[PDB]
């Protein structure tokens, strides 16, 4: 009961890793499209 | 402050086994006073406030310690008395029977059925919260494993446009000084 | 309590065990993956 | 065996022809649907006490019909060959561009809304609209008839495909396209792209979804998943492919009378609906609650839900 | 035997949020190493 307890209590902050994970691959993400959008227009 | 014993099955007993109880046994050498343990034991304690009296303390003494005209008519007259009555205490027992041997064995029959019910259902009851504990662990396994795949994608875009950025400073320069207008700005180029 | 903090110690510095083995060998591949 | 269960659903009667395609607004409220009968339908629909009402004045059968972003306007294409400007909640509708040759193929909003919308028509006509000005934004054409073309996330590219046999990757502002990347192969079922704006999913006429990831910025060209196992069209037909970001899933029409529910990240689909009398033409799948439109030949909407 | 037992908790404890928080800074150095 404990085990479940603090297991699924404390899933919201790997839950929360992981939806920080996402957005700094977005942020990654986006800063490559702008670098590389740029680069590709440069030409 | 996640952690579960399914999470990770490469290590649970042998996984912190020594180490984890060598960094214990740091703080624990460093300091080891007491006080959650001991005042949650010392209101309650085993035998402490009540004590009772008399036979108590006489009983823990010898817990601790583990060792004439009418004497004949008297002694022989209580055998002779005492023989007695216990003829008659025999005719009685023998003279109706038992049957309560049975019928206490069958009660202890019923009393270990049901004790064997409650731990059945006992059973019962943690192999669910195990089940339930089991899926969570597998959904945030899933979900963490797509977070670190998810962070070395994200570590590989921000290198690609790193090397590629690189390779395009190089070769805006070589593109640059070959047409690229002059060579100020393209050399400047960076991500 | 103390089964419960044995098995919640026994996982907790192990699967800290396993984020450390796994953060190390993430950190060495993208350490040595920066200069080249 | 795959589907689970039943569960309630709608159906959504009145319409004359065979139902083009099915749409919701962006708030979920309301939900049009184009046909053979040329008679847009708006939906009173998340809940039913009723769908909302008829839309008239189109000269032709719409052939695709799509929201704006802001709700309050549409865009449908039909064979009347003008590209239809309809404002909704105003109780008329928008503006009538002209200028196509042939029967406008598809017409599809972009991220500027109004601003700017991108549509083809079966000429191979492949040109983006401005609304506004009362005028459209420009056309260009690249080698056959566009069976559909929308816009990307960032408004810069437009995707498009059709009878080219060719995934089409289009740049604009540049007064140039983007690029043709295609394997060996020709189909086209249709063209679609996620919302992530990483990978497009296209339908193929050989019955086979192909999900191609690329993306901008690095060079990749690569793909995503080659999802299979329904039949969208058994010859020729155009079939919308809306995939639903809830979770992940893609969702298509069907040759054989079912809603195709498809899982991609998990290396299999997701699971087929029955109770279609006809085949699928497109399907829906609203934002705000996991329900789905469906549009078959039937002339009848089924709007499923999940418990 | 629960004093020893809230000894390897409260030391355990220490040990799982050194042990996590040097998880967590390789992790953020291996994430933002690589530009």
């Amino acid at each position: 009961e404990e085990l479940k307890k603090h297991e699924d209590s404390a899933i919201p902050r790997r839950l929360e890793c992981l939806k920080e994970d996402v957005q700094r691959q977005q942020e990654r993400e986006k800063e490559l499209q702008h670098r590389y959008a740029d680069l590709l227009l440069e030409k | 402050v996640d952690a579960l014993p399914y999470f990770d099955q490469g290590y649970e007993a042998p996984g912190v086994r020594e180490a984890a109880a060598a960094l214990v046994e740091e703080e624990t050498r460093r300091y080891r006073p007491t006080k959650n343990y001991l005042s949650y034991l010392t209101a309650p304690d085993y035998s402490a406030f009540e004590t009772d009296i008399m036979r108590n303390e006489f009983e823990r003494l010898a817990a601790r310690q583990p060792i004439a005209w009418q004497e004949c008519v008297n002694n022989s007259m209580a055998q002779l008395e005492h023989q007695a009555v216990r003829i008659e205490n025999l005719e009685l027992m023998s003279q109706h029977g038992c049957n309560a041997w049975k019928v206490y064995n069958e009660n202890l029959v019923h009393m270990i059925e049901h004790a064997q019910k409650e731990l059945q259902k006992l059973r019962k009851h943690i192999q669910d919260l195990n089940w339930q504990r089991k899926n969570m662990q597998l959904t945030a396994g899933s979900k963490l494993r797509e977070m670190e795949s998810n962070w070395v994608s994200l570590v590989s875009k921000n290198y690609e446009i790193e090397r590629t950025i690189v390779q395009l400073e190089n070769e805006i320069y070589q593109i640059k000084q070959q047409h690229g207008e002059a060579n100020k700005e393209n050399i400047r180029q960076d991500f | 309590e103390l089964s419960h903090a044995l098995y919640q110690h026994d996982a907790a510095c192990r699967v800290i065990a396993r984020l450390t083995k796994e953060v190390t060998a993430a950190r060495e591949a993208l350490a040595t993956l920066k200069p080249q | 065996r795959c589907s689970s269960l039943q569960a309630p659903i709608m159906l959504l009667s009145g319409h004359e022809g065979e139902v083009y395609c099915c749409k919701f607004h962006p708030n979920g409220s309301t939900l049009a649907s184009a046909g053979f009968d040329r008679l847009i339908l708006l939906w009173n629909v998340y809940g039913d006490c009723d769908n909302y009402a008829t839309l008239k004045g189109h000269s032709g059968a719409v052939m695709e019909l799509h929201y704006n972003t802001d709700g309050s306007m549409l865009f449908s294409a039909s064979t009347d060959k003008t590209v239809a400007v309809w404002d909704s909640e105003t109780g008329e509708r928008v503006k009538r561009l002209k200028g196509h040759t042939s029967f406008v193929n598809s017409c599809y909003p972009a991220r500027r809304g109004p601003q700017l919308v991108c549509t083809g028509s079966d000429d191979g006509t492949v040109k983006l609209w401005d609304i506004r000005k009362k005028a459209a934004i420009q056309t260009f054409q690249n080698t056959y008839q566009v069976l559909a073309v929308t816009f990307n996330d960032t408004s810069d590219q437009i995707i498009s495909g059709g009878i080219d046999n060719d995934i089409k990757v289009w740049d604009l502002r540049q007064n140039k396209l983007t690029y043709t990347m295609r394997g060996h192969a020709d189909s086209v079922t249709g063209l679609s792209l996620s919302s992530e704006g990483s990978y497009l999913l296209s339908n193929a006429m050989d019955n086979t979804v192909r999900v191609w990831d690329v993306r901008p910025f690095a060079p990749k060209e690569r793909c995503v998943k080659i999802f299979q196992g329904n039949v969208h069209n058994f010859e020729k037909n155009l079939l919308r492919c809306s995939w639903s970001p809830d979770g992940s899933k893609i969702a298509a029409g069907s040759a054989d009378r079912f809603v195709y529910v498809w899982d991609t990240t998990s290396r299999r689909i997701l699971y087929k609906l029955p109770g279609h009398a006809g085949s699928i033409n497109e399907v829906a799948f609203h934002p705000d609650e996991p329900i789905i439109i469906s549009a078959s030949s039937d002339k009848r909407l089924y709007m499923g839900e999940i418990q």
